[PDB]
């Protein structure tokens, strides 16, 4: 009757010296807040007319 | 009346520069909003996958 000793189920990250890698993915902060123009979009367009 | 075509072509070039600037501004706005939406969706998908 053979003994069940050679069965070693391996894990993924049991105790790898506690790496604790801080990713901190700042993907939401990568937005393009574009500045406006030099005006003449609503003031000059309404003041000039025809 | 010899100075009329000069001002005519000057105004035509000005209008061309203006419409090209408007097209470039619209294209930049399109690229900006598309990049924002794509980055948001990619971040959501990556968070769900993780
Ligand atoms: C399984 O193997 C690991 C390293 O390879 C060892 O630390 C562990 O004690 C083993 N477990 C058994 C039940 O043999």
């Amino acid at each position: 009757i053979k003994d069940f000793g050679g069965f070693n189920f391996s894990q993924i990250l049991p105790d790898p010296s506690k790496p604790s890698k801080r990713s901190f993915i700042e993907d939401l902060l990568f937005n393009k807040v574009t500045l406006a123009d030099a005006g003449f979009i609503k003031q000059y367009g309404d003041c000039l007319g025809d | 009346a010899l100075q009329i075509p000069f001002a005519m072509q000057m105004a035509y070039r000005f209008n061309g520069i203006g419409v090209t600037q408007n097209v470039l501004y619209e294209n930049q706005k399109l690229i900006a909003n598309q990049f924002n939406s794509a980055i948001g969706k990619i971040q959501d998908s990556l968070s769900s996958t993780a």
